[PDB]
C-alpha cells in the first residue's frame, strides 16, 4: 500500500472483526477478543459514502436521446450526427473508466492511511511502557486488564500509572 | 499482555481495478454500471407508447389500409415502429421532408384524428372513388384512408378550390399528395387537362405543383408517381387547396399538441403491463445507477450510456483473510 | 524548555469541497466562477457594437422605414438585436436563406451602404413609385429604403435588362425581391404580362423567377406575397436583372468586410461609455477567471461558460483556530 | 487528514503565527513565542500556486460562440446544433467540478504531508534528548535557549552539544 | 558497521511536468506524443490510395481531358487531392449536391469504368461531335470523355429516349448535365427547339430540367452554363433519359464498391514505395503512441491528435545524482 | 516529496545503485558495496508497467476522421462541423494534459512512499540493535558480516542473535 499498513506490516485482514473496517485485538488474564474502533471506521463510512455519492451525482440525468434519420442525399449531416455521437461515447466511457481507477486506487491509500493511523495513535499513547513486536502488536511491560484496553481503544491510556511497573519489567 | 492494530477480513470475491493494479479482492464495492433490463416495452410514467405495428410513419400517418386502425385521439410517451415495416408508402412516390415531419412528430404528444374535408362534401362535380392496387386491402384494391383521389366526372374536371379554417386551438398536421402519370393519355383520362396545376397556401405556407409526365420503371407494377407532401397550419389560420387535376386531396388532418421527452425507436420487444422511468428498445431499466452498457438510444429518466463492461467502485478495504 | 510543530489559522470562514467531504473550512481559497457583470453593453476591444434597434437583421438590410437610418458607412464588433423586433419584414412573404444570411453577416465587420442603381436613372419607361400600406411610415403607406417597386408606365411594362460591375474591391451583398399578386387582374395592372419572369445572374449565381397568382389569406391585410432573395457579387464581377414584370429591383447595395470574433446576439442591456473583452447578453464580463455561470452565449475573450453554482480552490489549510 | 498531522495529533491551529503555514512555537526562560518556518511554506506556496496556475491555464480562452437560427424545415439540424452545445457544457461542467474536488482533496493532503515532514525533522534531530510530550510537541531534557531553539528550526541542532546534560537529565 | 538506505539515479535529462512542479527531472520516463512522420504518402494496409494528380473529384468523374486516363478498374485505400487543382468543371456552371457527392466517394473502395451508352450506336439521327475551347485539350478544342453533346442532325433533333438496365451487381454512378445558352438564337441552332426539356428517372430518382436562357458574364470566355447532375442506380434498376435538347448526355458510368475506413484528403507529399497503418496530408505515422500532434486529418489507425507539445508520463524516480 | 523520503531526509540518490530503484548500501569489515532490493523494485515496475499501459489503453483507435465540405449556402453546417471538430480536440488536449500531470504527480508520490516504507522496515527490523545516524542510515551496536547484511537485506534479522552484543556496546 502507499502507507505500507495494508498488505505491510500488518501482513493480513481480521475476518473475526465483523463490526468495523479497523479495530484491535487484545489478551489478556481475562481473555482475549476482537473489538472495532468505532470513530475511525465511521469517519471512513462518512468519507466513502461522499465519495460514491458525489461520482453518482456528477453525473446528470440522461434523458431523452434518439437517433434521427436522414435521405439519400444528407450523407454529410449523417456521419456530422454519427461523429457528434460517437465522440461524446468515447470522452464518457474514458471519464467513467479514469474516474473509478483513480477513485479506487485513492480508496485504497485512506484505508491504508486510516489503519496506519490509528497504529501511530495507539503507538503515541504507550511509548515505551510496550514494546513493539511487530505486526501491528504491542506487548506490554505491565498488567493491562479490560479496563487499561479499553483506556488504550478510547484514547485515555494513563502512562504515569503504569509507568514504575513498566519500567521495573522492562529493566 | 498484547493488544494488536489491524483490519477487516470477509469472504467477499469482489474485484476492482486501481491506476496501479488490477483484479485487487477487496471487502466491499458499489456496481456503478446497469446491465439488466427487463426485455419489455412499459408505460413512460404512467402513459403508454403509440405501437404503429406493421406500419411506419409514413403509412400511418397517410393512412395505409394495411394496417389495424387507431382510434380516434390517441396520447403516447414514445412511438415504437417494428424493424420489418412492410406497410408504408403503398403507391410509388417521394415523401418530401419525411425526415423533418419524424423530427416534428418527435415532440408531439397527442393526436385527434378528424375529417378536414369530408368526402361527399367537399369536392362536387368530382369523382372521389379511386382506388388502386398498389394500396390493396383485404386483396380488392383500394387507397389512403386519410387521402382522397380526385379524377375526372362526366368527362370534366372543373376547376376546385377549397379552404379550411384552424379552430382547434392547437396544430393542424395536413398531408396531401400529387399525381404523376406516366403518359399524357392517361392525364387527359383521368384529368381531362394537359395543363394542370395545384397549388396550396396558408399564412406561412405557399406552393404550386406542376404534373411531370414520363415514361418510369415499375415500382409495385406502377409506372407513375405520387408525392406526398405535409404542413403545419398554425391555430386560427386557413390553407386554401386550389387545383384542377392530379391532387390527392386531404381528407382526414391530425390535431396535434406539444411535450417533452419523446422520441422515435425501432424496438422488438413487446408492450406489457408496466411502468417504468427509463425505456430502451431492448426493454425497460429500473436503476438508480449512473451508467449503463445496455442502449444508447433511451427514453425518460436514464442512466448514461457508455462501453464498459464493468464499473465497480471500491468501498471496503483490500480482502486479506489469510 | 519544550517547543511545539504547528501550522497556521485565522478568521477564516471560506469553505471547499472534497470528494471525501463537503464543506471544509480552509485559512485560504481561490474563486474560479466568475458570477459578476455589469448589465451594460459595452465596446468590445474598442470598437462599438451595431444596434439595430427597432429592426432586426431582416428589416434593417431590406429597408424597413419603421426603422431609424444608420449612417452610410458602419462598423462593429457584433450585431444586437432586440427581443421585441416588431419592425422585419413589413410585407408578407419569404425571406429565402435568412438564416444563411445572418450567418454570413456573423463574420462581418463592417458596411457601406451605397447606391447600385439610382432611383431616377437606372429603370427608364417604368414606375418607380409603387408604395403600400404594410410598410407604413409616418401614417402614410411606404416602401423599403434599399428596393424599388417597379410597376408599368402609360400601360406598358417594358423589358428591362441593367447590371451593376463590382469595382468596390470588396464583396457587395445585393437583395432584391420577387412579388406575387393574388390574381391575374392586378397583375395585368400591375406588369401588363400575365407571362412575367425575372432573372438573376452573376459568374456563380444564376436564378429564374416565375410569378404564381394564387389566392391566399390576409397577412398584413394583404393577399400577394414578396419573396426576397440576396447573394454575394464577389469582387470584379458582375450581376445582371433582366425582368418584364414582379421585379422589386435593387436600390441599394451593400460593401461588406470580413473580420473574426464577431456574432450576433439578443440582448436587453443598454450601452453604455465602457469598453471590455468580453460581452454577454446580460452584461460584459472584466474577469481572468477560468469558468463563468452568466450566460452560454459570449463575444471575445470570455471564461467558459458552466452550469455550476461554486468553483472554488482551495489554498491554505484545514482551519481549525479552537 | 491522510497523514494524521492536521485535525490529527496535532488537534488544532495556531492564530497566533501569522508569517507562514507551518512553524513552531517556543518556551523556555527566556520567554515563549511562535515563528514559521519559512522553507517548508515557501516550498507549499510554490506547489499551490503552481497548480492554480496550471488549473487556470488548461482552460483556454474561449472566444466568440453564439447561438445558430434555423427555418421551421430544419428541425433536425436544429436538434443536433442543441445536442452539440449541451453536452459540450455537460462534459465541461463535470470536468471543472471533478478537477475542482480532486484538488482540494490533494492540496489538503499535501498540507498534512507538510506538516508531518516537518514534525518528523525535528524529532529526528532531536533523537532522546527531547520526550515527546504529544500534540505535537517536545519537551527538552536539557536548558535550550533561544540560539538552540534558532538550530533546531533552522536543522543545525548539535546533539553532542546537549548529549551529557540530556542524559543525566533523563537519569 | 553500518547500513543506509537509498534510491536510484543516473545521467537521465528527462524532465516531465507535475500538478506541484514544472521540470522535474526524472530518471526515467515514457513519451506519449508521436511527433514523427516520414513525409511520404504510403500504402494503406497494403491498398494503393488514389491520387486525381492534376484533376479533382469533378474533372476526374466528369472526365477533364487534360488530365491522365486512369485505368479502367482501380480501387485504392483513400482519395488525394493536390492543393493546386487546375483541372476541374472545365465548361462554367454548377455541380449539383457535389459535396454530398464528395461524401458518397469517401466510402466507395473499387471503380470500374464502362461505356453505359456506346458513342456510335445510343443517340441515332442526333450529332455527338460537339467540342469546346472551355474544356481544350493539346491546344484544340475539346470535351469531357465521360460525357456527350448531343446537338442537332441535318437541321432537326428528334426525341431520344434511352435507358440502362443495371446488370453489374454494384451501384453505377451516373453524371450528365445540361446545357444553358446565353440566347434563343444558338437554342435554335443547337438543339432545334425553344421549349426543350430533358427528364432523369429511375425507380427512386426523378427529375426533368428546363433551360434558362438569359446572359450571363463571361466565365472562360463562356455565356452560357452547364449544371452536372448524378445519381446512383442501384443493382437491377433501370435509369431512363428523355430529351428534346440540351441534353448532355452520359457516356461512361463508374460501378462502384463500398469499403470502410476510407476517406479524401488534400495532401503535397508524394508516393513512395512504402506501406503504412496510418496516413496524413503530412506523411505516415509508424507509431503505436497514444496521442500524435502531426496533423488532425488521419486515415487508418492512427493516434489521437491534440495541440500537445509534450506529453511525457514519468516513470522513474526524481533524479538526484548530487 | 509526499512522504519526505526522496529528496527529504535521504538527500540524493545513488548512482551506483544500476540494479534497481531502491536498495541498500553497506559497510563492514569484509567491505562495502550497494544492492537493490528486487522485491519492492519488481512490485514498483508493475505497479507503473500497469499505469502506463492503463493510460495507453484507455486512448482507444483512432480511426479515420477527414474534413467534409460545403457549398456558400452551408455556412452554418460548416460552422456547426467546425464547432465539433474543435470543441472535441479542446476536451481531448485537456484530457491528455491533465491526466499526464496527475499521473506523474501520483508516480512521484508512489516512489516515495517506496521508499520510506523500505526505510521504516528496515528500521523495525533493527529495533535497538542500530543507531539512526540520519540520512536514512543506521549503524550498528554490533558486528553485521555480509551474513547479517543479506539477513538484513531479505527480512530475516535475527534480533536476539545479537541483543546481547548490541546492549554491551550500548552501555
Ligand atoms: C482475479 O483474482 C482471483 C483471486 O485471486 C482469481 O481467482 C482465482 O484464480 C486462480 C487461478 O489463477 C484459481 O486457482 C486455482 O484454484 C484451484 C482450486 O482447487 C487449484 O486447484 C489450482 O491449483 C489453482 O490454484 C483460484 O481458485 C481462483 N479463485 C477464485 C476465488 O476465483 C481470478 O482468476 C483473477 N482474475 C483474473 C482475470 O486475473
Ligand atoms: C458549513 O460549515 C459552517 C461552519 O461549521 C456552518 O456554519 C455554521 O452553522 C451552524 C449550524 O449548523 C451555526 O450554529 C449555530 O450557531 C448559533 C450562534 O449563536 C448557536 O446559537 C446555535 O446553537 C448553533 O450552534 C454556526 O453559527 C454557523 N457558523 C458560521 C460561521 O456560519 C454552515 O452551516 C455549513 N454549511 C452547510 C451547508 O453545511
Ligand atoms: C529544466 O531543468 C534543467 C536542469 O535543472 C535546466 O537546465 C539547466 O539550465 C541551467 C540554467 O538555468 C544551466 O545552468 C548554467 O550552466 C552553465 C554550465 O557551464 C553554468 O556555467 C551557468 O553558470 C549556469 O549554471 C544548466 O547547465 C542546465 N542544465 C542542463 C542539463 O540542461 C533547464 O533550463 C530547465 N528548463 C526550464 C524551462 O526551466
Ligand atoms: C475509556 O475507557 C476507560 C476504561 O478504561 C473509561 O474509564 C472508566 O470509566 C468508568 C465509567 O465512566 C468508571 O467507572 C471508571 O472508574 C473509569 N476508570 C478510570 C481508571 O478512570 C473512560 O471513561 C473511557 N473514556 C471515554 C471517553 O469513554
Ligand atoms: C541556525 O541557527 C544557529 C543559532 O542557534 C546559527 O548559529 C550561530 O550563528 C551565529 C551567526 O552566524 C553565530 O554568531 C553563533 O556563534 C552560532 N552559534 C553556534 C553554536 O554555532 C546557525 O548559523 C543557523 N544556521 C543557518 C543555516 O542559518
Ligand atoms: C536471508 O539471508 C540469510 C543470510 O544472512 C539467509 O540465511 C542463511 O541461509 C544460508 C543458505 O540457505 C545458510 O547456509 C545459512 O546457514 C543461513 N544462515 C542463518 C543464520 O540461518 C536466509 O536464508 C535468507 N532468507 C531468504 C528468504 O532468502
Ligand atoms: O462498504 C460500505 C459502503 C457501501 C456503499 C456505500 Cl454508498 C458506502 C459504503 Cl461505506 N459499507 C457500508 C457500511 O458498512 C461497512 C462495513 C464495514 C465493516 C464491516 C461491515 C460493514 C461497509
Ligand atoms: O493561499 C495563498 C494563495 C492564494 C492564491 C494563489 Cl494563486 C496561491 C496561493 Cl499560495 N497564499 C498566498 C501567500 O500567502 C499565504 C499565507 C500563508 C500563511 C499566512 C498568510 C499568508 C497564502
Ligand atoms: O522506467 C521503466 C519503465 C519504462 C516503461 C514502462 Cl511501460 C514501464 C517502466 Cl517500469 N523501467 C523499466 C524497467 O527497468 C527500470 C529500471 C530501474 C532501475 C534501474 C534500471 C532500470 C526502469
Ligand atoms: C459468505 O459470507 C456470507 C455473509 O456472512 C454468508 O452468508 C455466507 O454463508 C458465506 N459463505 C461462505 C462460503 O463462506
Ligand atoms: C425497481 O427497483 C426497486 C429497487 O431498486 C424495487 O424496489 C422495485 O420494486 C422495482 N420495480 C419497480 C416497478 O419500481
Ligand atoms: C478577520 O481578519 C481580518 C484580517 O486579519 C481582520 O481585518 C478582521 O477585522 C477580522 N474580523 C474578525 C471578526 O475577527
Ligand atoms: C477590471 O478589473 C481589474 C481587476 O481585475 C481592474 O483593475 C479594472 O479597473 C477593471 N476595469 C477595467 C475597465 O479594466
Ligand atoms: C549516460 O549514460 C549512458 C547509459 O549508461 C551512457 O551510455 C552514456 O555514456 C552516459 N553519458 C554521460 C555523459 O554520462
Ligand atoms: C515501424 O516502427 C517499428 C518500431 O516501432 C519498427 O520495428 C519498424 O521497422 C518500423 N517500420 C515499419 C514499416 O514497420
Amino acid at each position: 500500500g502507499l502507507f505500507g499498513a495494508i498488505a505491510g506490516f500488518i501482513e493480513g485482514g481480521w475476518t473475526g472483526m465483523i463490526d468495523g473496517w479497523y479495530g484491535y485485538h487484545h489478551q489478556n488474564e481475562q481473555g482475549s477478543g476482537y473489538a472495532a474502533d468505532q470513530k475511525s471506521t465511521q469517519n471512513a463510512i462518512n468519507g466513502i459514502t461522499n465519495k460514491v455519492n458525489t461520482v453518482i451525482e456528477k453525473m446528470n440525468i440522461q434523458f431523452t436521446a434518439v437517433g434521427k434519420e436522414f435521405n439519400k442525399l444528407e450523407k454529410r449531416m449523417e456521419n456530422l450526427n454519427k461523429k457528434v455521437d460517437d465522440g461524446f461515447l468515447d470522452i464518457w466511457t474514458y471519464n467513467a473508466e479514469l474516474l473509478v481507477l483513480l477513485e479506487n486506487e485513492r480508496t485504497l491509500d485512506f484505508h491504508d492511511s486510516n489503519v496506519k493511523n490509528l497504529y501511530e495513535k495507539v503507538k503515541s499513547q504507550l511509548k515505551n511502557n510496550a514494546k513493539e513486536i511487530g505486526n501491528g502488536c504491542f506487548e506490554f511491560y505491565h498488567k493491562c486488564d479490560n479496563e487499561c484496553m479499553e483506556s488504550v481503544r478510547n484514547g485515555t491510556y494513563d502512562y504515569p500509572k503504569y509507568s514504575e511497573e513498566s519500567k521495573l519489567n522492562r529493566e | 499482555d498484547t493488544i494488536c492494530i489491524g483490519y477487516h477480513a470477509n469472504n467477499s470475491t469482489d474485484t476492482v481495478d486501481t491506476v496501479l493494479e488490477k483484479n485487487v479482492t477487496v471487502t466491499h464495492s458499489v456496481n456503478l454500471l446497469e446491465d439488466s433490463h427487463n426485455g419489455k416495452l412499459c408505460r413512460l410514467k404512467g402513459i403508454a407508447p403509440l405501437q404503429l405495428g406493421k406500419c411506419n410513419i409514413a403509412g400511418w400517418l397517410l393512412g395505409n389500409p394495411e394496417c389495424d386502425p387507431l382510434l380516434p385521439v390517441r396520447s403516447w410517451s414514445y412511438i415504437v415502429e417494428t424493424p420489418n415495416s412492410e406497410n408504408g408508402i403503398c403507391y410509388p412516390g417521394d415523401f418530401i421532408d419525411y425526415e423533418e415531419l419524424r423530427e416534428q412528430l418527435s415532440s408531439v404528444s397527442s393526436f385527434e384524428r378528424f375529417e378536414i374535408f369530408p368526402k361527399e362534401s367537399s369536392w362536387p362535380n368530382h369523382n372521389t372513388n379511386g382506388v388502386t392496387a398498389a394500396c390493396s386491402h383485404e386483396g380488392k384494391s383500394s387507397f389512403y384512408r386519410n387521402l382522397l383521389w380526385l379524377t375526372e366526372k362526366e368527362g370534366s374536371y372543373p376547376k376546385l378550390k377549397n379552404s379550411y379554417v384552424n379552430k382547434k386551438g392547437k396544430e393542424v398536421l395536413v398531408l396531401w399528395g400529387i399525381h404523376h402519370p406516366p403518359n399524357s393519355k392517361e392525364q387527359q383520362n383521368l384529368y381531362q387537362n394537359e395543363n394542370a396545376y395545384v397549388s396550396v397556401v396558408t399564412s406561412n405556407y405557399n406552393r404550386r405543383f406542376t404534373p411531370e409526365i414520363a415514361e418510369r420503371p415499375k415500382v409495385r407494377d406502377q409506372a407513375g408517381r405520387m408525392n406526398y407532401y405535409w404542413t403545419l397550419l398554425k391555430p386560427g389560420d386557413t390553407i386554401i387547396f386550389e387545383a384542377n387535376g392530379n391532387l390527392i386531396a386531404p381528407m382526414y388532418a391530425f390535431a396535434l399538441s406539444r411535450g417533452f421527452g419523446s422520441g422515435i425507436i425501432t424496438s422488438n420487444a413487446s408492450m406489457h403491463e408496466c411502468n417504468t422511468k427509463c425505456q430502451t428498445p431492448l426493454g425497460a431499466i429500473n436503476s438508480s445507477l449512473p451508467y449503463q452498457n445496455i442502449h444508447p438510444v433511451t427514453i425518460g429518466e436514464c442512466p448514461k450510456y457508455v462501453r464498459s463492461a464493468k464499473l465497480r467502485m471500491v468501498t471496503g478495504l483490500r480482502n486479506i483473510p489469510s
